[PDB]
RNA sequence: UUUUGUAUAAUGGGUCAGCGACUUAUAUUCUGUAGCAAGGUUAACCGAAUAGGGGAGCCGAAGGGAAACCGAGUCUUAACU
RNA sequence: GUUUAUUAAAAACACAGCACUGUGCAAACACGAAAGUGGACGUAUACGGUGUGACGCCUGCCCGGUGCCGGGAGGUUAAU
RNA sequence: CUUUAAUGUUUGAUGUUCUAACGUUGACCCGUAAUCCGGGUUGCGGACAGUGUCUGGUGGGUAGUUUGACUGGGGCGGUCUCCUCCUAAAGAGUAACGGAGGAGCACGAAGGUUGGCUAAUCCUGGUCGGACAUCAGGAGGUUAGUGCAAUGGCAUAAGCCAGCUUGACUGCGAGCGUGACGGCGCGAGCAGGUGCGAAAGCAGGUCAUAGUGAUCCGGUGGUUCUGAAUGGAAGGGCCAUC
């Protein structure tokens, strides 16, 4: 399992945001399954997260940037 | 356990007795005979010995004797 | 050394006890008391076991 | 080489956030119906390492 | 020679720990509610206003201010008590 | 030199010349200094081979808890003033 | 007679003699992973080990302890 | 079904006989001009002996080691952890093979409360009955008592008696004291439930200070916290305890 910063989320790609498309972008190790989006950094672009386990306090600085949490 | 009589039973019951009671007495003397050599000085610069302590300090125990009535019944005279 | 060890087991059903001694010659009577028990959060019988 | 850590220390501290470690307090395995509930309860949390002891600590474990 | 050495023993020679008892804080100290002002064998000291006694008569501070001591009573007994200052 | 303490009648040295004892791998923490800086830095290796590539990784920006897990909080606890 | 070459030559060791004990021969025993050798090209009047130590007069009592020998009934008891 | 008895059937034990494995350091023959070795006849033993693996016993024959410290030198004697007093010099602490004693527990009441009560000793009168038993009133005033050493304390009793009881609670805990640390101790107050009291209130063991043993390893109960592909489980962890 892992941690995933709010300012890792502009540093990724495009703007979708998953365990395969962390690893392209070596925020995570290539043997990581769980990762979790906490409330560390600050998020500026509307980011989409396919599956992840963001907290509350990610969740809502996401949405306030005009991201969308899916899974 | 026993395969017998009572009577053969009670043949083999006071063998067996007969013999912890042997035993026991000479347990008796080997405590005496060891206490006596315990009770000793050591004379010079030499061994004495705590090996022959340790024997003597966990041969001296403890045997269970029989909690056996007999002859005490007593009635008081009226 | 006379006092041995005892637990006093929760009547409530769940696996609670508290643990104390007890002069098992003078006392063979199972101790037994009121006591609270966490896991119900109430009040309750506790007999003497093991 | 890499030195080897003390692997009985690291069985029994783990770094705290700000540098210290954190242990459990002993006397908590047995003979516990003499020992109060009061002492019991005490001893439950997780203690931190003691300015004195901070020196032998970090000694046998260099890695973490 | 076998004369020259001689000795002998001794059946005493044990003492206990020292307890640190006594007083901890002394008169017109400001305390904290909780702090131990002294530290007894029996109730050489007995509690007053504001101080508490513990189960080793140990007298502790139930509230923040001033220690104070005081000889009043019939018994003429010292006794601790504290000033809300 | 060793000692509480040595002119010590305590140790060592006849004297000269030459040699003779805190070093070197790695690893880790701290200090100074230098470069970059929420980033820093590559290893093996490739290489017209002190360059340039190579970011595998390592450390750092998040912690709490034995853990699941939660997350600027978390753990304890039925709950914490 | 022997002995501590190099501070001890002796009352020490050996000794003939004595006793106990083991050993039936592919002997006991010893050397040797073993093969095999010695014992011994011997055979219980023989060989080994132990103690004592010419010779004379003798070698008293104790089998409880430790050891050895015999016994097999019962008890405890391994791997399977 | 119940007992029983018979021929069968399997198996197990013990025993006797046999020969064919195996042994032969018996004889003869051949290799061979060789008392080695091998092969062949034969005799004798014979599933014994012997060897391999496993296993019980014995095993200073051999091997590796252990065999504490303090100490008015060492050995011998004594001691080694804890509590009380003195040494200890009116805060704490303070050594000696200094001077004295104790502990290794007890108690479901000897704990909690609510009521009530107050001793030792002596004097006087009183049936056996006195030096001292129980009774009555007088002095006395804690010289008594405290589960056990000593010290400190205790009348509002902490001492003695009775009713009801389980707070000898669970989670915590401001703040302190004491330790080099491990640790140890005191603690108001908060939450949940409880006992006693009409209530105010008190109760998280006992008048206090001794009554003890880290960790590892393992045992028992509970808890899906974990569970080496997955679902379980084993094993771990956490809690309580041995
Ligand atoms: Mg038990
Ligand atoms: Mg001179
Ligand atoms: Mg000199
Ligand atoms: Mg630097
Ligand atoms: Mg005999
Ligand atoms: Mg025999
Ligand atoms: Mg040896
Ligand atoms: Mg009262
Ligand atoms: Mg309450
Ligand atoms: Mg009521
Ligand atoms: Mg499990």
């Amino acid at each position: 399992t892992a941690e995933i910063r709010l300012s890792d989320l502009a540093k990724v790609e495009g703007g979708v945001v998953d365990l395969n498309t962390l690893k392209a972008a070596n925020i995570i190790g290539i043997q990581i399954e769980f990762a979790k989006v906490i409330l560390a950094g600050e998020v500026t672009t509307p980011v989409t997260v396919r599956g992840l386990r963001v907290t509350k306090g990610a969740r809502a600085a996401i949405e306030a940037a005009g991201g969308k949490i899916e899974e | 356990p026993w395969e017998g009589n009572y009577s053969s039973w009670l043949e083999q019951k006071d063998q067996r007795l007969a013999q912890e009671a042997s035993q026991e007495a000479a347990r008796r003397k080997s405590i005496e005979k060891e206490l006596e050599w315990v009770r000793q000085g050591t004379k010079g610069r030499q061994s004495k010995g705590k090996a022959r302590l340790a024997r003597f300090e966990e041969l001296n125990s403890t045997e269970y004797q029989k909690r056996n009535e007999t002859n005490e019944l007593f009635i008081p005279p009226g | 050394g006379i006092r041995e060890k005892i637990k006093l087991v929760s009547s409530a059903g769940t696996g609670h006890f508290y643990t104390t001694t007890k002069n098992k010659r003078t006392k063979p009577e199972k101790l037994e008391l009121k006591k609270f028990d966490p896991v119900v959060r109430q009040h309750v019988i506790y007999k003497e076991a093991k | 080489p890499k030195i080897k850590t003390v692997r009985g220390a690291a069985k029994r501290f783990k770094k705290t956030g700000k540098g210290g470690f954190k242990h459990k307090h002993a006397n908590l395995r047995h003979i516990l119906t003499k020992k109060a509930t009061k002492r019991k309860r005490h001893l439950r949390p997780k203690a931190m390492v003691s300015k004195g002891d901070l020196g032998l600590v970090i000694a046998c474990l260099p890695y973490a | 020679m076998a004369h020259k050495k001689a000795g002998g023993s001794t059946r005493n020679g044990r003492d206990s720990e020292a307890k640190r008892l006594g007083v901890k804080r002394f008169g017109g100290e400001s305390v904290l509610a909780g702090s131990i002002i002294v530290r007894q064998r029996g109730t050489k000291f007995h509690a007053g206003a504001n101080v508490g006694c513990g189960r080793d008569h140990t007298l502790f501070a139930k509230a923040d201010g001033k220690v104070k001591f005081e000889v009043k009573g019939p018994k003429n007994r010292k006794f601790i008590s504290i000033e809300a200052e």
